[PDB]
């Protein structure tokens, strides 16, 4: 229930969104006793894809075109490639996993009615990436929250920046 | 050990770090004189990567299906290119030299058809992954040479313990989808297309709460899962929207054949379930109702309730069935062999033979609203109950068990009757 | 005289091998006065080649083949190119000179009779590099042994891996 004027908006939630059971997919590197590891990506034409949720009334096409016209245009953008790496140094006693996982921006695309939020059609499209680091012995148990992310999330905190869909 | 899953497709992530033995994966070693440093790069000058497949089934087991199947399971995007790089490097101290070697990696999937106690089909795929690098001191050159035999073909993890596991899709039943969001009431037709075979139904609620779901009848037995991570992302009042999810977590029911059966769970608003009814066999029209229960049937909240109609007047019966894991539930309605005197009684132990449960007997009750759960005993401790309770012949009963301890893939529950 | 049953074995002695004369090849940099040297390669298909050394009875593909089955297997590897690289800084006196030597495994394969060795075939296959640096003052002479490897050797320590070839 949220305090706007009916009709549709465009809106944007942070940077740093990341996917449902999607930790792991690009692999991870495991380094030990105080050497380094350097995990990184690029960016041609897959990192570059871009996830869409459309509903009745918010068509991809509709979607595309409306974010791009206020924020960040995408399809343009991601034509050039674009790096990003981490690099991790293990401690001397145990060693170490790290592996990747793709952020993406949140965008999405609302009917409001009566204060209410009626239909909510979204877009992910990729940003940078992140690693996640864990130090282990061999059969130390891993809690299962580390490998698999189980709903979407924000990795810093969300947002919420909006216009009004006009006529 | 028991390892309860409700029969179907499962793809497993049994670890990263995985290398195979021999150094068949080795990259190299180079060596580090004391005061360099020294890095082994991956740059994906050329994307293209070996991933490593063995099944039990071509036929069945496929390595485009099971590749799907990571797809469905973990929506994997890449199988044999990544642009994805690593590199590992070392400083050697001033003292000694020092030297590092590299291995490539795999991620191990393990693709399962879990059938009804054991694994009847396995596939085991090995995602190509980032790496693995060893630092140790370098070793005297002079140091001895054994004459030393090479191992089995095989695999090492390098990489934490790890086993988590997926259920997902069979790709080979179909999906039918409700458009409309269940509210109070709802009545299903099994559509012409599904040709008696089994398939899954998608759907969603409105206001989130404990629905009854049953077939025609309580028959067939059906099973309901819930969608990972659904339900965030798109939503439409009023209406489901497909989310794009294949991954399942299965909440409750029977594999069973001709079991009679309903379902009571709980359903929440922001999620998406999908129901599996199984093949049909009889030509006659059959259709699954959900009913949204406001009433006492609240207390079976995740249970499938087993309907045992067919009572002996005395004797011994049992009744095997899927066991749930530690801390969920199986249900069962009977209702008592005799005729309702409401004085008359017959003598009722109910025992379990494997695995522990705390057992809740309720009396039924049951109004143009719905059934009424009249409290009967509490805390029954089931596994191999000395215990005994006399019930009113021709009344209706329903026993809720919670499994405490799992000893066993099938729960058999006895209800011996004596006069 | 190696302690063995009569017949054919194939061998993997270490990675870190290299080859007699085969030092400064590539060419190495000097560099003074505590800045840093870096040198570093790659791997098309000329680092790629690996050398064959057969006998009657052990031809190239006889070698190739049964070596490919038991160990890392080369012609399929060497096609995706991997990098390395050494950082090696200079005292503040005096300069330095670094040069870069070609790293390999050494395969063999081997006749046994009578728990002797009467015959062997040698492959090596490429591994990684390995760099030598050392100080001068200019007209300070240098010891040949740095600049020359008069035989081929290990500069890790050997093994001796084996399975017996089939029949």
């Amino acid at each position: 229930t949220i305090d706007l004027a009916d009709g549709n908006y465009v809106v944007s939630r942070g940077d740093g969104w990341i996917l449902s059971r999607q930790n792991q997919i690009l692999g991870g590197s495991v380094i030990s006793n105080g050497s380094t590891g350097i995990v990184g990506d690029l960016r041609v034409n897959d990192n570059a894809i871009p996830y869409y949720y459309p509903t009745p009334s918010f068509n991809e096409e509709y979607i595309k075109n409306n974010i791009q016209t206020v924020f960040a245009n995408f399809t343009e953008a991601n034509q050039i490639p674009i790096g990003f790496e981490f690099s991790k140094t293990a401690p001397s006693n145990k060693n170490l996993y790290m592996y990747l996982q793709y952020t993406y921006i949140r965008y999405e695309i609302i009917k409001v009615l009566q204060h209410e939020i009626i239909e909510r059609a979204v877009l992910y499209v990729p940003s940078l990436g992140y690693v996640k680091s864990i130090e282990f012995n061999p059969g130390e148990k891993i809690n299962k929250d580390f490998y698999f992310l189980t709903n979407d999330k924000c990795i810093l905190n969300e947002q919420f920046l909006y216009k009004k869909i006009l006529e | 050990r028991v390892l309860p899953y409700s029969n179907g497709l499962y793809v497993i992530n049994k670890g990263d770090g995985y290398i195979r033995t021999n150094d068949k994966d080795l990259i190299g070693t180079l060596l580090i004189e004391a005061g360099s440093s020294g890095s082994i790069i991956q740059p994906r000058l050329r994307n293209t990567t070996r991933p490593l497949f063995t099944t039990s089934n071509d036929a069945k087991f496929s390595q485009q299906y099971t590749e799907e199947r990571l797809k469905d399971a973990f929506n994997v995007q890449l199988f044999n290119t990544s642009t994805s790089l690593f590199k590992f490097v070392e400083e050697a101290p001033s003292n000694k030299n020092i030297c590092i070697k590299a291995y490539n990696t795999y991620e191990k999937y393990e693709l399962i058809d879990y059938q009804n106690g054991s694994i009847v089909n396995k596939a085991e795929y090995y995602l190509p992954s980032l790496g693995y690098c060893e630092v140790t001191n370098a070793p005297s050159p002079e140091s001895e040479v054994v004459k030393t035999q090479v191992a089995e073909d095989g695999f090492i993890q390098n990489g934490p313990e790890e086993e988590i596991v997926v259920g997902v899709i069979d790709p080979s039943e179909n999906i039918q989808e409700i458009n409309t969001a269940i509210s109070d009431n709802y009545t299903y037709n099994i559509p012409g297309i599904v040709n008696n075979n089994p398939f899954y139904i998608l759907f969603t609620v409105n206001t989130t709460g404990i629905y009854k779901i049953n077939a025609q009848n309580n028959l067939p037995s059906l099973k309901i899962y819930e969608a990972i991570g659904s339900g965030n992302r798109n939503f439409q009042s009023g209406n489901l929207c497909d989310d794009d999810i294949k991954a399942i977590n299965y909440i409750t029911g029977f594999d069973s054949p001709n079991a009679k059966s309903y379902l009571v769970v709980l359903l929440n608003k922001d999620k998406n379930y999908y129901i599996r009814v199984p093949q049909t066999s009889s030509n006659i029209e059959n259709q699954i109702k959900f009913k949204r229960e406001e009433g006492d049937l609240r207390n079976l909240m995740n249970s499938s309730v087993n309907i045992i109609d067919n009572l002996n007047s005395t004797g011994a019966h049992y009744y095997t069935r899927q066991s749930p894991d530690v801390h969920d539930y199986i249900s069962y309605e009977f209702t008592i062999p005799g005729n309702f005197n409401n004085k008359d009684t017959s003598n009722i132990r109910l025992y379990t033979s494997y695995n522990q449960g705390i057992g809740t007997l309720f009396r039924v009750t049951e109004t143009i609203d719905g059934y009424n759960l009249i409290n009967i005993q509490q805390n029954l401790n089931l596994l191999n109950s000395t215990k005994s309770i006399r019930l009113l012949n021709g009344a209706i009963y329903i026993l809720k068990v919670e499994v405490t301890e799992l000893n066993n893939y099938n729960i058999k529950l006895h209800i011996d009757i004596t006069n």
